[PDB]
């Protein structure tokens, strides 16, 4: 009945900067607004009730403004811990509709990944499966390319990457590329390499092993 | 929850003052209590009050100095028999009882002025 | 002060979904309980509420199908969604709805306390339990070493992993699951621990797949 729209859908801003999240309502809600912080994997935490009044537990750098239909947030002196997806909600009407939500991103300093590689455990080989894993640990930005090679034979549509969200303290990423061969195809080859090229490092780094 | 009412009113020579108290509501508030307070020299006291059931009129408490008529989400409060001693700020308090959730609103108040012939 | 959701991780399509929200610190106070859901990587959606009156009078896109109630004796509220479809895959939260004194007025409500949230994936498929294998550290001393656990082939989401039954915590990286070509999920968990403490320190990963009711404690160590 009364819909909400936030903007922008996402944004970036370095640590220490001042950032604001706007949330305009269709009708007038007379400052019956709530702001929420959600770090994925957890339920959202209430920051501001009554538009401007901030909840006891929340730091003072969080503050709200606005009236009538247009309302805003403000983070004077942003911290890395504030990485989350922020939501606004009106509670002046039958359905307490949430806003679409804005995703705040830290944007840290450039950092290179620590590359690791993991051969498939013999425990797994018994079952008939063969999963060889490659680990990019703590880097920024997320834009990174990993190339799998089996006896210098490039693997293209065989891996599955899985990247974790920006860290609370490090403000970094981590990637998990897993190559999946057949038990037969696996032990019919020698060298398994994980070539990692990234902005943080000068020469593409390769971490490999010979099954034996 | 904000409730609006005239900033200032002049009571006629007869001694009749009137003011409306219109209030913001989420929608369909079956029961509402209106309560008028008189702010004298640094003290507030309830002079009249009334419940407001939707779809019908008001129901004031006996000995209430006020009488009113409804119209959606606003009541047209009139008080009779006034003289200079009764001049003060007449705040009206409105609260939504049923159905929940409960809300509570208080206006800036209508400053009623009076002078005797 | 606290509350948590309890519901089945999986439910077949076109049959009523039933949840519960066991609570503590309620009553003896003018309380109101809301229900909220959040599909994967999607925004929040408010469903309904219920107050200490027992009043469940509201409107919402789901009002047609939902049926919120309360069992005062057991201290738990029950949401019941009807004829579920793929659209109803989401994390369902229950949250206390509390009013506030602000200046002369009272009201300005907001969801004060939230629960952990129970993820329910509607699907016709059967629940498969995970196989968990080790990812041991290789021959390399110097920054430091790295090890992990591979949780493969399970359905449905989620699985939760903790190292040394919650003791390690520092330096961990448990990645999001990925849907394999087969249709079963799989994820990896990883830790970076000092090279000094490898043979003189024990490392276990505690995986738990509640939907299948399987829990495993796998020990990870070098391969001689
Ligand atoms: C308020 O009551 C008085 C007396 O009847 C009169 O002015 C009228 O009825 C009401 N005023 C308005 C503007 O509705």
């Amino acid at each position: 009945d009364i819909q909400m729209t936030q903007s922008p859908s996402s944004l970036s801003a370095s640590v220490g900067d001042r950032v604001t999240i706007t949330c305009r309502a269709s009708e007038n809600i007379y400052s019956n607004l709530a702001w929420y912080q959600q770090k994925q994997g957890k339920a959202p935490k209430l920051l501001l009730y009554a538009a401007t009044n901030l909840q006891d537990g929340v730091p003072s750098r969080f503050s709200g403004s606005g009236s009538g239909t247009d309302y805003t947030l403000t983070i004077s002196s942003l911290q890395p811990e504030d990485f989350a997806t922020y939501f606004c909600q009106h509670l002046w009407g039958t359905p307490y509709t949430f806003g679409q939500g804005t995703k705040l991103e830290i944007k840290r300093t450039v950092a290179a990944p620590s590359v690791f590689i993991f051969p498939p455990s013999d425990e797994q080989l018994k079952s008939g499966t063969a999963s060889v894993v490659c680990l990019l640990n703590n880097f920024y930005p997320r834009e990174a390319k990993v190339q799998w090679k089996v006896d210098n034979a490039l693997q293209s549509g065989n891996s599955q990457e899985s990247v974790t969200e920006q860290d609370s303290k490090d403000s970094t990423y981590s990637l998990s590329s897993t190559l999946t061969l057949s038990k037969a195809d696996y032990e019919k080859h020698k060298v398994y390499a994980c070539e990692v090229t990234h902005q943080g490092l000068s020469s593409p780094v390769t971490k490999s092993f010979n099954r034996g | 929850m904000h409730v609006a009412q005239p900033a200032v009113v002049l009571a006629s020579s007869r001694g009749i003052a009137s003011f409306v108290c219109e209030y913001a509501s989420p929608g369909k508030a079956t029961e509402v209590r209106v309560t008028v307070l008189r702010q004298a020299d640094s003290q507030v006291t309830e002079v009249c009050a009334a419940t407001y059931m939707m779809g019908n009129e008001l129901t004031f408490l006996d000995d209430s100095i006020c009488t009113g008529t409804s119209s959606g989400n606003q009541v047209n409060l009139t008080i009779q028999g006034l003289r200079a001693m009764d001049t003060g700020l007449y705040i009206c308090k409105v609260e939504l009882m049923y159905p929940p959730p409960y809300y509570l609103g208080i206006g800036n108040g209508t400053q009623i002025y009076v002078i005797d012939p | 002060v606290q509350l948590q959701e309890s519901g089945p991780g999986l439910v077949k399509p076109s049959e009523t979904l039933s949840l519960t929200c066991t609570v503590s610190g309620f009553s003896l106070t003018s309380y109101g309980l809301s229900w909220i859901r959040q599909p994967p990587g999607k925004g929040l959606e408010w469903i309904g509420y219920i107050w200490y009156d027992g009043n469940t009078n509201f409107h919402s896109p789901l009002k047609s199908r939902v049926t919120i109630s309360v069992d005062t004796s057991k201290n738990q509220f029950s949401l019941k969604l009807s004829s579920v479809t793929a659209a109803d895959t989401a994390v369902y939260y229950c949250a206390k709805t509390e009013g506030h004194y602000y200046g002369s007025n009272y009201g300005y409500y907001a969801l004060d306390y939230w629960g952990q949230g129970t993820l329910v994936t509607v699907s016709s498929a059967s629940t498969k339990g995970p196989s968990v294998f080790p990812l041991a550290p290789s021959s390399k001393s110097t920054g430091t070493a790295a090890l992990g656990c591979l949780v493969k082939d399970y359905f449905p989401e989620p699985v939760t992993v903790s190292w040394n039954s919650g003791a390690l915590t520092s330096g961990v990286h448990t990645f999001p699951a990925v849907l394999q070509s087969s249709g079963l999920y799989s994820l990896s968990s990883v830790v970076t621990v000092p090279s000094s403490s490898l043979g003189t320190q024990t490392y276990i990963c505690n995986v738990n797949h509640k939907p299948s009711n399987t829990k495993v404690d796998k020990r990870v160590e070098p391969k001689s």
